[PDB]
């Protein structure tokens, strides 16, 4: 058997991300981390089978036989490092993977502008959306609990080209009382724009 | 315990 | 290649006495290859049921290999083993000897 | 990878459907060959191991069967899916012996069995005009795609500028939320936004959409239903820039 | 008493007879524990000592598991060699790997190897550095850029000192009862009128493990008897070993010459003269 910790692990962005992995078969003879982004297959970052610390770029592993336990360190966590990572085991030629730890890189918006504008359908003028931007990776969103309003949780844009990353999240409902107002209620809000214009 | 490595193609 | 003709032994596992159960060993070490016809005889005449070690072999790569039946001796009845292998011009017939 | 092929990639299929997913290698040669199977939860479980040609080992028994009619050629295969067997079916292959030990996978087959095809709905897709606030505080412009009432709860949404794929400036969510979140065969809902400099936006000679790739039934599916039948399509919403 | 777990495996390739027969036995000093034959019903590997019968499903099916894997290994080292080498398909060719490990009285690892053979000659040799590979001919260096470009002395060096020494002392432990043994030799002397001027004496230890020993003569004189007929030791088959010295020796001085039989099963060093 081999175990490791779900998630969500969260981690500020430029920090160190610290997974680990056990297992109980002194039979075991080889050690790997795999990365897997979501949708997509699992690609091999780090192999070991000495005791003692291997680096590759920003990934080092740790194993101790033991102990038994391998350890993955990611030391100045991209956001893009935001993944699934699968132990493996080679016990007697057959890789046995542990159900997986997930990890978010939380980023850092270093100049936060907090705002939640409305904007409406190129098709139909009528039908409605309320985007809330610009918030700081410190502000979290909650799902709805008016039954017919539909909010997502908070996603990490970048521009690479104006230098500039935004954290967003989107509420939407098929009603007229509905406004951008009192949305993202429900949720812990800063100080933020709710342009008088609309 | 067999070795489940370093056992290669020649 | 090397090819290495087989070295041939025949005893018995405890000290030969007569009307007494017992088992006939013939043991063929430092031969190349593997394939070796081995067959033990009683009077002239091959014993059926032989069973053999499972195959291994020594630093020198040469096979070993322990061919044995289950036997009761006798002052009158002349045991061997027959060995046969590519190395040999023909088959090499050792004849068991007690003290020997 | 270009190591290692698979298809098909994705399959929507009903209880009792047959089942063959291919799996081509190339670059190597007597690799040893691996069905992993993902499913409730991440984390790989072993279906199928092969030393070589010819030679398989079930490593749990199953409804499943797979087969190596050539040295780089695997098969996984069913005569009857039950909804149990829903998963991400994913083909490695490892060095000749016990190597390191070293997985290399293909892109993986994301397998949905159904009980009821009359459950599956492709999305609606409409994309959101920029705000004049967000423009004049922000001196940006953030178009948002909903792609919305889709099951089962796969898509791919991509972003189209000019008619050629942009990357940069997307986020999508990273996984679709239930529009009931009370039932079980739901209908599902995804957003993604684009952000771009507001003097891109306003430049009214360029072309926005939002692209979002479906998988559902296949043409020879059975259908009883009025309405037309939620096959594996792409929707697409779209806008042009806007200088006022 | 230093111990040894050790790896023996043999493919023999036969065209048109189907797959190579392939065999391996595992040996912990001189016990045979272990065994696979691709010829046999159970295509599993399977026990041959009482201690190892103990293991578990898991054991048996991963050692099952690996064992098939090295047998793969070398079917497809029969192909590419014959290739090397530029041989014919017919004909019948032997592969042979090896591979263990020592320890000493402290059961601390003391030394490694794995070696290779083609047709009874040494192929390829990892070194005691266990790092460094020896290679026969230009054919072996072909496969030492291989192994060296895989590191796979490093993975075998991970194996030979983690793994091998772990398993070999658990084997010792939970088999005390065969492994840690020491069978002394049960000893008798024969004559054997050769003529009237000669006889022959012969010295017998049978039924001692383990099979290490030393039967030596002398007489008259600490140094031995430089010239002497002494067999092979051999496997009694009862899970003992058998061995006989024997030298000529005149009419006269029939019991004079003495036999030395060493082993760990001695408390200290017997010593033998002919009485009728």
């Amino acid at each position: 058997e081999v175990e490791q910790n779900s998630g969500p692990l969260s981690v500020p962005e430029g920090a160190i991300a610290s997974l680990n992995c056990t297992y109980s078969d002194r039979g075991s003879q080889s050690f790997f981390w795999y990365r897997q982004y979501s949708g997509k297959s699992p690609e091999l970052i780090m192999f070991i089978y000495s005791n003692g610390d291997k680096e590759d770029g920003r990934f080092t592993a740790q194993l101790n036989k033991a102990s038994q336990y391998v350890s993955l360190l990611i030391r100045d966590s991209q956001p893009s490092d935001s993944a699934t990572y699968l132990c493996a085991v080679n016990v007697a030629g057959k890789s046995t993977f542990g159900d997986g730890t997930t990890l978010t890189v939380k980023p850092n918006i270093q100049n936060p502008d907090p705002a939640v504008y409305q904007l409406r359908d190129s098709k139909s003028s009528d039908k409605s959306v309320c985007l809330f931007t610009d918030f700081d990776s410190q502000t979290n969103v909650s799902q709805s609990k008016d039954s017919d309003v539909y909010i997502t949780d908070k996603c990490v844009l970048d521009m690479r080209s104006m230098d500039f990353k935004s954290n967003s999240a989107v509420a939407w409902s098929n009603k007229s009382d509905f406004a951008c107002a009192n949305a993202f209620n429900n949720s812990i809000i800063p100080e933020d724009t709710f342009f008088p214009s609309p | 315990n067999l070795s489940a490595l370093g056992i290669f193609s020649t | 290649m090397i090819q290495r003709t087989p070295k041939i032994q025949v005893y018995s596992r405890h000290p030969a006495e007569n009307g007494k159960s017992n088992f006939l060993n013939c043991y063929v070490s430092g031969f190349h290859p593997s394939d070796i016809e081995v067959d033990l005889l009683k009077n002239g005449e091959r014993i059926e049921k032989v069973e053999h070690s499972d195959l291994s072999f020594s630093k020198d790569w040469s096979f070993y290999l322990l061919y044995y039946t289950e036997f009761t001796p006798t002052e009158k009845d002349e045991y061997a083993c027959r060995v046969n292998h590519v190395t040999l011009s023909q088959p090499k017939i050792v004849k068991w000897d007690r003290d020997m | 990878s270009q190591t290692i092929h698979q298809w098909p990639a994705t399959l929507v299929q009903p209880v009792g459907s047959p089942l063959s997913l291919e799996c081509t290698v190339e670059g190597t040669s007597n690799p040893n060959l691996y069905w992993y199977r993902q499913a409730a939860g991440r984390g790989l479980q072993l279906l199928f191991y092969s030393v070589g040609i010819g030679q398989i080992s079930s490593e749990v028994p199953q409804n499943l069967s797979a087969s190596r009619p050539q040295d780089r050629q695997f098969i996984l295969s069913s005569k009857k899916l039950l909804l149990s067997d829903s998963g991400f079916y994913l083909c490695a292959w490892s060095e000749t012996g016990l190597g390191t030990g070293e997985l290399f996978f293909g892109e993986g087959s994301r397998l949905t069995v159904l009980e009821d095809l009359k459950n599956v709905f492709p999305p609606e897709v409409a994309v959101f005009e920029p705000s004049e606030a967000e423009i004049s505080h922000t001196q940006k412009a953030t178009l948002v795609c909903l792609a919305t009432g889709f099951y089962p709860d796969h898509v791919e949404l991509s972003w189209w500028v000019n008619g050629k794929e942009v990357h940069s400036g997307v986020c999508t969510d990273p996984q679709p939320l239930k529009e009931q979140p009370a039932l079980n065969d739901s209908r599902y809902a995804l957003s993604s936004r684009l952000r771009v400099s507001a003097t891109f936006w306003q430049d009214p000679r360029n072309h926005f959409r939002c692209q979002v790739q479906f998988y559902g039934l296949s043409e020879n599916d059975e259908w009883t239903q009025d309405r037309a039948k939620p096959v594996t399509q792409i929707v697409s919403a779209e806008a042009w820039g806007r200088a006022d | 008493g230093s111990h040894s777990m050790r790896y023996f495996f043999t493919s023999v390739s036969r065209p048109g007879r189907g797959e190579p027969r392939f065999i391996a036995v595992g040996y912990v000093d001189d016990t045979q524990f272990v065994r696979f034959d691709s010829d046999a019903a159970s295509q599993r590997m399977e026990p041959r000592a009482p201690w190892i019968e103990q293991e578990g499903p898991e054991y048996w099916d991963g050692e099952t598991r690996k064992v098939k894997a090295h047998s793969q290994t070398h079917r497809v080292d029969l192909g590419t060699l014959r290739g090397y080498y530029n041989q014919s398909e017919a004909g019948s060719h032997t592969v042979q790997r090896m591979y263990g490990c020592d320890v000493g009285s402290d059961w601390r690892f003391l030394r490694g190897y794995h070696q290779y053979a083609y047709d009874g000659k040494d192929y390829i040799a990892l070194k005691e550095d266990l790092r460094s590979w020896t290679a026969a001919d230009m054919a072996a260096q072909t496969t030492k850029h291989k192994w060296e470009a895989a590191h796979v002395a490093e993975q075998l060096r991970a194996y030979l000192e983690g793994t091998c020494v772990e398993w070999l002392r658990r084997y010792l432990e939970n088999g005390k009862e065969t492994l840690q043994r020491t069978d002394a030799p049960k000893t008798h002397m024969t004559h054997h009128a050769v003529s009237d001027h000669e006889a022959t004496l012969r010295c017998w230890a049978l039924s001692f493990y383990p099979a290490e020993i030393t039967l030596t003569w002398q007489r008259d004189g600490e140094d031995q008897t430089q010239d002497t007929e002494l067999v092979e030791t051999r496997p009694a088959g009862d899970g003992t070993f058998q061995k006989w010295a024997a030298v000529v020796v005149p009419s006269g001085q029939e019991q004079r010459y003495t036999c030395h039989v060493q082993h760990e099963g001695l408390p200290k060093p017997l010593t033998l003269r002919w009485e009728p």
